RNA sequence: GUCCCUACUGAUGAACUCGUCGCAAUGGUAAUUCAGCUUAGUACGAGAGGAACCGCUGAUUCAGAUAAUUGGUUUUUG
RNA sequence: GGGAAGUCGGCUCCGUAACUUGGUACGGACAGGGGAAUCUGCGAGAUUCCCACUGUCCCUAUCUACUAUCUAGCGAAACCACAGCCAAGGGAACGGGCUUGGCAAAAUCAGCGGGGAAAGAA
RNA sequence: GGAAGUCGGAAUCCGCUAAGGACUGUGUAACAACUCACCUGCCGAAUGUACUAGCCCUGAAAAUGGAUGGCGCUCAAGCGU
């Protein structure tokens, strides 16, 4: 049944920077934490953890937060978002409050994200008396009662679990003053939008809100516009600015030769060594694809070819995700294949090679994936495979980047770093790799099934992908008509061009042949063909540079833990039943002093949380059973233990 | 070609649709989750079931993350629910267990841990070759 | 001589047949095509016995033996044992062994001088094999595959081993045995050599899906057909092997 | 096989040994077969059969008459093509980016004002169920007509207009509704019914007036039932 | 694998008939005026949507079954351009797509009209209008359907040519012996006639040489013209000679028994060498039994030799009537192709970095034969009856009886009952067929 | 802001002395799909591939029974 | 209690030595329990399996309530124009008695799933 | 490329005539070959083209088993006088 049961796990990564439409006895500007004036205990907390120099995310966000302005942050993973908003946690709270109530709330999509947030919280709150709690599904809900009675000041939670507990408690959230949505992009991708909206309704209007993400989907933009009070939107320096040290090449290749082209670009241009390699490696190539099935197929094909390959797709097991990313960061692998969202999730080192197997729908997505590399002044290479169907997207990219686009070898020395160069690959070994792919597909059945699955996925993506613009389509048509579409690429050598324009002239003369009559003309069918051919027969600076006006710029249902649709407010009464078991009194109303008796009753275990807890008495001893006496002793001991 | 075995005699079916079993090969999978069986006849309100030697479709509930990625075919090898063999012998195994196979009938793994069902060994030659104990 | 055959419609002839230098065992089922191809290749030179073990057709993967003896699992019935005894001459010794690994054809490969066994066989089974088969018994894993009977086929002329076996292990096995060994496949890319082929000193039967290059490798290493010679693979057929199984 | 292999088989081995006789006898039996089909098969299949036979007999009689005559013996597409080619040229190579948007529909406006007004008077909404022409998109109607809702599915913007003397039909935009001869309220609302005078843009025709100018608007009478036919058909009064 | 799996393309009338018969026969067709107006609207709207869905499926099936010319190999793309006028082919498919879109728009418009219909008569008229418009669009798409059906039939009959394999392209002027050699080396039926252009297309045969499969492509035949006025037939020829890496066998007739001059033959060879830039060229001299090479004037002889003294073009001689040199020329050309391919595979495996590839390691392991270090062999127990035997053949009158023949005589595969005790070798032969006690 | 007659389904039945053995008007009506073996790697095919009739053996669903065996059930309250 | 369904579930601290009250190196400890089994001679005994959350569903278990054929005796009420077998037709979306047909055989018992109940219209 | 009436464009004449189209189909790679149009001999007396008027078949039908009232009726027990 689950062959594309719900949908391809990596759907798309939509992004929109139009969210930016929201708006010597005097140490001089040392860009320091002490320069922003954090308290002494916090400063010693930094001194122990070892972040000596603030990341740009911290430098641009912490002072605005200290000024108490609503914040929407854009950064790629590993930039320092979590520290960037968790330093304000303790910097603002400064102490535990005896009065009942929570004051800081952090909402994270997944349990592992909640856990990493929990560690950043604890090793920054080392020293303070602030109480921090974690609320995720799968934990003991009675223990969650106990922690809520233990009265944390900071609550890090998964929105569904927090919603269920809030409905079970009738929590008064008016005491909460700080709200963080950590990776709300993945929140909306996972579809917690209704839960987040009603939680936002539940929270009081007087709060300070941060939303941290890598991208800004339109749904997230609308949510921020509806729920944030004058949000300041911050970028991590230059993601849109393409690195000048990046040199790009575009290869016109066919659907039946995509795999051959990828093998060619790895073997001949990138000169990739085979086998296990003897902090990234010297080669360090990433491959961006469209679908998880594409990732599977390409990873398996490259592994058959003998390359050191790691794969990360959207709905991958988290342990395997950690394993693959660890191998990539430690240099045990050279190929890293991701679609878009796995790459967004993982923290990518500096890379030397970026290969676009499937051309992006958005020039913005392209800019993201290529800004992944060529950072800190290091040179980088970006090779992209383009089809005739992907050509309008390439022209949209050309318009977006404002770069001159050269076809084949119209220029003797086109600038790979400043110009968008499109060309073809060497036919001889391109056909060699294509024959290799055909042979391996015809031999191995598993890879053949993978090819069929990824072909069906490609059809689905073609049906569901955002189309390009009319002018881009027309320019695609005209450049296809033009000669440069089929010419050899510039990187392959002027001598190679010598043989190419020696031989291809009459090959072009073959290709551009117009038959006088078809085979059917060589009956009613023949008459219809002749008439239809006859019908289709061919049809016979004055601008003031200063002030010329230009045309162009410059009961509600919610999904519960069981997965069945459930009413938003469903008080099952198990909190009532909870204090019925525990014989507890009225829970402390918001603002009253905490009860040390309640804390001692339900505070926490003695450290590590061990999942396995199951006490059964052993079966009754049988006289005819061999170990009768010892089993009787065990049963008696269990009875004494009760 | 549908993976319906030929010549199989009647036995009591012991693994229905939506059933968790162990994985007997070194392919890295630990358990399988039967969701569908081959050759089933659709009648109202009946859950399909399969016996030793039947091909099924299953998702790896735990094991190797490469295998926890797609619905794999599998031939079920051991059945805890007792069944009768035509020599009049009623028999059963300790657990329920199967092995990952391609639709042609070839295993992804290279060895089988534990014994193999006699019907499965007779029906699929590759399992008979990769089996160590046959009863 | 090397011939291609199918049991019923299956290319795995080693599952359903057991060929030695003094007898042949054939699974019994429906028609007589499989028995008849074996008989046309062995026109009463050595006896052919239509047999079943434990009510199964997998006699090839359940029985192991050479011209001096035959071993069958404890699950074999007295009737099947008596059938085998009456069908075979007295110069061959037949025994049932009480081994937990009852897949004898999967756990034992034996030529007429040596036997190679699954490492986890019992000691008593080891002396029983060494006595009945009259061979030197060694424990080894072939290509890290613990089922030697499934992943290697052996004769007194040579032996063809799993396609993904290291050169060092291949040389060590060749030294320990005394015959040439080659890493090859049967039935168009199948690794289960023992299950896809039965071979004696002058006859091999493979599946109908066995390709021409790999059938020539089989004939060469097992010296079946005119000159043959394991060395011809390294001299006359290199171009063929490189072009076909690249 | 790789080429005209059935033809090769024909040339090498022939046909079945009685195929010519079978074909001749079937062709001879065709007359009785046709009569049996005409007299036996029944129900929409006989109707299709009878229509086909009528067409065949008319074609055969026309062929016989034309052959007898020939043995005894010893533009609108052009104007339409010119108009379409001019339109294609203009729309393909004089089209430039322009802020192009539209207002909301009267249904959306009515839903919004109804959210604003709780008590719904019974039948306060009468939908005009006849096809209409409006023109602009986000217009505010007088209170006199504010509750007449004309749906997008019923609105029409172009009509197939036939010029009689220059015999040709072309698709032309509708400029205004001049008179519905059934109701002044309909002609105020733009209701398009049979025999209805409308103003049509005749610029593409290139009609030369007496003074030498090109006509940019003429009267055309709707001569079909647009409520029954999902198209508007007009004849130009010239 | 081919293009035989393209579904048949109906004519316009058949298309209209299929669509309308389905929309009337797979749905109920009785609505009454006394029913609710909402029910009437639902009935007629359902009829309009079904008609369109059947249409869009059959249009989409047509659009997706036919090959896309851009994604094919250059050889296939050029051959399809030669055979079917690729531009007009694309025009026809685009018309199919535009009709699909227009029918979809008709359906949406009439669904809204039926939404706001007020009477059963009005709904009936709307449904009839929508259906008649769809029928009119198909009637317009009369001719493209005929053209596409012809293309589909020709494509289903086209041979399968794998562009990148071991290939022998036999080419040259007509009347030289190309098809004769093709039938000599392969079992492909290529017409052989005394006239000029009997071969009107590309033919494919196959052969086995040292356990490898080899393709042989018979080209129709090329004339001595500059490449711009060549017919579609010899354009298929030059397309095969241009986009197929292979061993070209250029056939000439030293005797003028073909009908074209030797000087013109060498002229055409020089003209089409740039086609034969790197693909390995063998010139085969045919009908030597009519006039051998020595019986020729030496200015032609040295002209042929000067043709040889350039690149790696190799001269061979044969006769396709006496079957003299066909085996030798086949053997030589196949051997040279094999050695070239093995050498280039080895060079490809040996990379500049020096790291040996995984597949090259695998093939080295598969070609390596291991021998015992001591160099001693094992005793072989092969009896003497085997070398005293006679090989079994199915055609010899007095062959061996065989169990297949016994069961076929005594019934069949499911009826013959085998005697398992027939081969029981006991002490007394009469003890066979005895019931051995088992329980007492 | 409005437990009775009958249909159907089964079970008894007075008078024709009780009984045994039958006939059959009329009414009901039942089987279904798939697979495997042989034909056969055959016909056909350049190749890739690749049937069918007779004959044989099983399986799905449906229907009617049955309890040797094998589970389950226990007021045998053994 | 069991089965099923969904999941993102399964698999650092103490003492010691120098340094500015806190850090730095050294030494030691840390990073389970329960139940069920199998194998060698209770044995450092060795090996195998299961431990989750849920506003989800089902089954088992407990409790509550209503649940009952005949015989002897005793013994109502509801409801009741008269009736009760079908199909077609009987202009007024009307049939139960009429036309013309199918048919149709005393007296009963039990079960019961059909009929003997319904509109009013903008 | 080949196109001989018969893959295609346009003209489509004359002789011999009893009559025979610069051709109505089958066919060839192109021919060849057969056939049709037309003509003659044998045969021998009425035919054949389009319409009109009766009766009859079709000219559309769903869903409990039923209806020229029922049986049944065929040189009527149907239709016209
Ligand atoms: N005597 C003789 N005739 C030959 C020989 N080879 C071909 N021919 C003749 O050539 C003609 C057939 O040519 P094909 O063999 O089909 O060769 P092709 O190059 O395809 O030529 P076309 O038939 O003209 O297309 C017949 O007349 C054959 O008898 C040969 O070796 N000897």
């Amino acid at each position: 049944m689950p062959k594309r049961a719900v949908s391809p796990a990596p759907s798309e990564n939509e992004v929109d920077i139009a969210g930016s439409l929201f708006a010597g006895k005097t140490v001089k500007k040392g860009g320091g934490f002490q320069a922003m004036g954090l308290d002494a205990n916090l400063l010693r907390a930094i001194a122990r953890k070892g972040f000596s120099v603030p990341t740009p995310i911290q430098r641009k966000t912490i002072p605005l937060i200290l000024e108490r302005r609503d914040v929407v942050g854009m950064a790629r993973t590993g930039s320092g978002k979590t520290a960037a908003f968790v330093i304000p946690m303790i910097e603002r709270l400064k102490a535990h409050s005896a009065r009942f109530g929570a004051r800081a709330l952090v909402l994270s999509p997944s349990r592992e994200l909640a856990l990493q947030t929990l560690k950043v919280v604890k090793e920054l709150g080392k020293g303070t008396d602030l109480k921090t709690v974690l609320l995720v599904g799968g934990d003991s809900l009675e223990e969650q009662f106990g922690l809520m009675a233990t009265n944390p000041d900071i609550i890090i939670a998964t929105p569904g679990r927090f919603l269920h507990l809030k409905v079970e408690m009738s929590l008064d959230l008016s005491s909460i003053k700080y709200v963080v949505f950590d990776e709300a992009d993945r929140l909306f991708e996972m579809g917690f939008a209704a839960q987040l909206t009603e939680i936002l309704h539940a929270l009081p209007p007087s709060r300070q809100t941060l939303l941290f993400s890598a991208t800004l989907p339109s749904s997230l933009v609308e949510f921020t516009r509806a729920g944030l009070q004058d949000p300041v939107l911050v970028r991590l320096d230059a993601e849109t600015k393409v690195s000048p040290d990046l040199e790009s090449a575009f290869f016109s290749v066919k659907s039946g030769e995509k795999e051959g082209a990828l093998l060619h670009i790895l073997y001949d241009i990138i000169k990739m060594p085979l086998g296990d390699p003897p902090k990234p490696t010297e080669h360090s190539t990433i491959i961006f694809t469209a679908t998880k099935h594409h990732v599977e197929y390409i990873s398996n094909l490259l592994r058959l070819a003998g390359f050191s390959v790691s794969y990360v797709y959207g709905s991958l097991d988290q342990t395997a995700r950690k394993i693959q990313v660890d191998n990539f960061r430690r240099g045990r692998t050279n190929i890293l294949v991701v679609t878009d969202v796995a790459a967004r999730g993982i923290d990518i080192p500096v890379l030397a090679n970026v290969i676009n197997y499937d051309f992006p729908p958005q020039p913005k997505i392209f800019v993201h994936r290529v800004g992944r590399t060529a950072r800190a002044g290091q040179r980088g290479w970006a090779y992209a495979l383009v089809r005739e169907s992907d050509l309008p997207y390439l022209l949209d990219l050309q318009l977006f980047l404002g770069r001159r686009l050269v076809l084949g070898r119209e220029e003797k020395d086109p600038s790979f770093a400043r110009d968008i160069v499109v060309g073809s690959l060497k036919r001889v070994e391109l056909e060699n790799n294509v024959e290799w792919v055909n042979k391996v597909l015809h031999e191995n059945e598993d890879i053949g099934a993978l090819k069929r699955v990824t072909a069906k996925a490609e059809k689905l993506y073609m049906k569901t992908r955002n189309p390009a613009s009319s002018q881009s389509a027309k320019r695609a048509r005209e450049v296809i008509v033009s000669k440069g579409w089929g010419q050899l690429h510039a990187i392959f050598g002027e001598e190679a061009a010598n043989e190419e324009q020696v031989r291809d002239n009459l090959l072009s003369k073959i290709t551009g042949y117009k038959p006088q009559e078809t085979i059917f003309e060589i009956n009613k069918a023949a008459e219809a063909v002749r008439s239809f051919r006859q019908r289709i027969g061919p049809r016979k600076s004055f601008a003031d540079p200063e002030v010329y006006m230009s045309y162009t710029p410059r009961v509600k249902m919610i999904r519960g833990e069981s997965g069945v649709k459930i009413a938003a407010s469903f008080k099952s009464g198990r909190f009532e039943k909870w204090r019925q078991q525990h014989r507890l009194g009225r829970l402390p109303q918001v603002g009253e002093m905490e009860k040390a008796n309640l804390v001692r009753n339900f505070s926490l275990p003695s450290g590590p949380r061990f999942k396995h807890k199951q006490m059964k008495a052993p079966k009754e001893a049988d006289k005819w059973r061999d170990d009768y006496e010892v089993r009787k002793k065990r049963v008696a001991e269990a009875k004494e233990k009760r | 070609k549908r993976g319906a075995p030929g010549g199989k005699l009647k036995m009591t079916l012991g693994l229905p649709v939506g059933a968790i079993m162990n994985c007997a090969d070194n392919s890295g999978a630990r358990n399988l989750y039967i969701i569908a069986v081959k050759g089933a006849g659709a009648r109202l309100n009946r859950l399909p079931a399969g016996g030793v030697g039947d091909m099924v479709m299953a998702t790896v509930k735990k094991g190797k993350p490469e295998l926890r990625k797609k619905v794999h075919p599998a031939v079920i090898v051991r059945q805890a629910k007792p069944w009768k063999r035509f020599d009049g012998v009623f028999l059963y195994f300790e657990d329920n267990a199967g092995v990952i196979v391609n639709p042609k009938g070839e295993m992804k793994g290279s060895a089988i841990t534990g014994p193999v069902g006699k019907e499965a060994a007779e029906l699929w030659p590759r399992i008979a070759s990769n089996a160590g104990v046959v009863m | 001589m090397a011939v291609r055959a199918q049991f019923e419609n299956s290319n795995e002839v080693g599952v359903f047949a057991t060929l030695t230098n003094s007898y042949c065992l054939v699974a019994l089922g429906a028609s007589e095509n499989f028995y008849s191809v074996f008989e046309a290749e062995l026109q009463d030179v050595i006896p052919i016995c239509r047999t079943t073990i434990a009510g199964t057709r997998i006699i090839g993967r359940l029985t192991a033996g050479n011209r001096k003896g035959l071993l069958v699992p404890t699950t074999t019935t007295d009737q099947e044992l008596q059938h085998l005894r009456n069908s075979l001459p007295d110069d061959i010794r037949i025994q049932r062994i009480e081994e937990r690994l009852s897949a004898l054809g999967n756990v034992i490969v034996c030529n007429d001088h040596t036997a190679l066994i699954h490492p986890d066989l019992e000691r008593e089974t080891e002396e029983i094999i060494a006595d009945v088969l009259g061979v030197e018994v060694f424990r080894q894993t072939i290509a890290d595959h613990v089922l030697v009977g499934s992943y290697m086929a052996l004769s007194n002329q040579g032996g063809l081993v799993h396609p993904k076996t290291s050169i060092q292990d291949q040389d060590e096995l060749s030294s320990l045995l005394g015959v040439p060994l080659v890493a090859g496949s049967v039935n168009r890319g199948s690794n289960v050599i023992g299950g896809g082929m039965v071979v004696n000193d002058w006859l091999a039967v493979t599946g109908l899906d066995t390709t021409a290059p790999e059938l020539s490798v089989i004939e060469s290493v097992f010296r079946l057909g005119e000159g043959a010679g394991p060395g011809a693979i390294n001299t006359s057929m290199k171009n063929t092997i490189v072009e076909s199984f690249y | 096989p790789q080429n005209e292999y059935i033809e090769r088989h024909r040339k090498l081995h022939g046909r079945r040994l009685d195929a010519e006789e079978r074909a001749r006898k079937k062709a001879a039996r065709e007359g009785h077969k046709n009569s049996e089909n005409a007299q036996n098969l029944r129900g929409l299949r006989a109707k299709l059969y009878a229509k086909q036979r009528h067409a065949q007999k008319i074609q055969m009689r026309k062929a016989i008459k034309q052959h007898e005559e020939r043995n005894v013996k010893g533009t609108a597409k052009a104007l339409s093509s010119q108009i379409k080619n001019k339109r294609a040229e203009k729309a393909a190579r004089f089209s430039v980016p322009i802020p192009k948007v539209r207002g909301i529909s009267e249904e959306e406006m009515f839903k919004v004002v109804k959210t604003g007004k709780k008590t719904h008077k019974k039948g306060w909404k009468r939908i005009v169920t006849k096809p209409t022409f409006v023109g602009p998109d986000f217009t505010r109607r007088p209170v006199k007509y504010e509750r007449f809702i004309r749906p997008m599915g019923l609105r029409y913007k172009k009509a197939n207009v036939t010029h009689p003397t220059l015999n040709v039909t072309v698709q032309l935009p509708i400029l205004s509704v001049k008179k519905n001869p059934s109701n002044p309220l309909y002609t105020q609302l733009g209701v398009l019914t049979k025999g209805t005078i409308i103003e049509v843009n005749v610029s593409d025709l290139g009609i030369v007036t007496a003074s030498g100018k090109i006509a940019w608007g003429r009267y055309a009478q709707i001569t079909n039932n647009p409520e029954n036919d999902g198209c508007v058909n007009a004849v130009l009064l010239v | 694998t081919g293009w035989k799996d393209i579904p048949p393309v109906p004519t316009a009338q058949e298309f209209i008939d299929i669509v309308l018969s389905r929309t009337q026969r797979r749905l109920p067709t009785q609505i009454r005026p006394g029913f609710k107006i909402s029910r009437i609207r639902a009935f007629y709207t359902r009829k309009v949507k079904f008609t369109q869905e059947t249409c869009s499926e059959k249009f989409g099936a047509i659009i997706s079954s036919f090959p896309v010319l851009s994604d094919q190999h250059p050889f296939h793309r050029d051959l399809m351009n030669i055979l079917y006028d690729a531009d007009h082919f694309k025009v026809a498919l685009g018309q199919i797509s535009t009709a699909k879109n227009l029918i979809e728009t008709i359906s949406r418009d009439y669904v809204r009209l039926l939404k706001y219909a007020q009477s059963l008569y009005q709904c009936k008229q709307l449904k009839r209008a929508a259906l008649g418009r769809m029928a009119t669009l198909i009637k317009r798409l009369k001719d493209p359907l005929i053209y596409l059906d012809q293309v589909r039939q020709h494509l289903a009959r086209l041979p399968d040519i794998n562009p990148t394999t071991r290939t022998l392209l036999v080419a040259g002027f007509p009347n030289v012996g190309k098809s004769s050699f093709v039938r000599s080396v392969t079992r492909a039926d290529t017409p052989v006639e005394p006239y000029a252009f009997t071969t009107k297309s590309l033919f494919v045969g196959h052969l086995d040489y040292k356990y490898l499969r080899y393709q042989v492509i018979d080209t129709p035949g090329i004339l001595d013209h500059p490449l711009e006025e060549m017919n579609t037939i010899e354009m298929q020829s030059v397309t095969a000679l241009a986009h197929l890496r292979a061993a070209v066998l250029y056939f000439m007739d030293i005797s003028e028994q073909c009908g074209f001059s030797l000087k013109a033959q060498i002229n055409l060879f020089k003209s089409i060498k740039p086609l034969f830039a790197n693909k390995m060229v063998f010139i085969v001299l045919n009908k030597m039994d009519i006039k051998k090479f020595e019986e020729l004037d030496p200015e032609m002889q040295q002209e042929i030799n000067d043709l040889t003294k350039s690149g790696e073009v190799e001269i061979l001689r044969a006769s396709c009537a006496t079957q003299e040199g066909v085996q030798e020329v086949k053997n030589h050309v196949c051997e040279r192709l094999l050695v070239e391919r093995v050498s280039q595979k080895l060079k490809a495996g040996t990379h500049s970095n020096g790291n040996i590839g995984t597949r090259l390691q695998e093939v080295m392991a598969r070609i390596h034969v291991a021998t015992p270090m001591d160099g001693t062999t094992r005793e072989t127990f092969i009896p003497e009856a085997v070398k005293n035997l006679k090989k079994y053949d199915k055609n010899d009158p007095n062959r061996r009886v065989l169990a297949r023949d016994i069961e076929e005589a005594n019934g069949g595969a499911g009826v013959f009952n085998v005697d398992l005790r027939k081969d029981w070798i006991l002490e007394n032969p009469e003890w066979k067929y005895d019931k051995i006690p088992e329980i007492f």
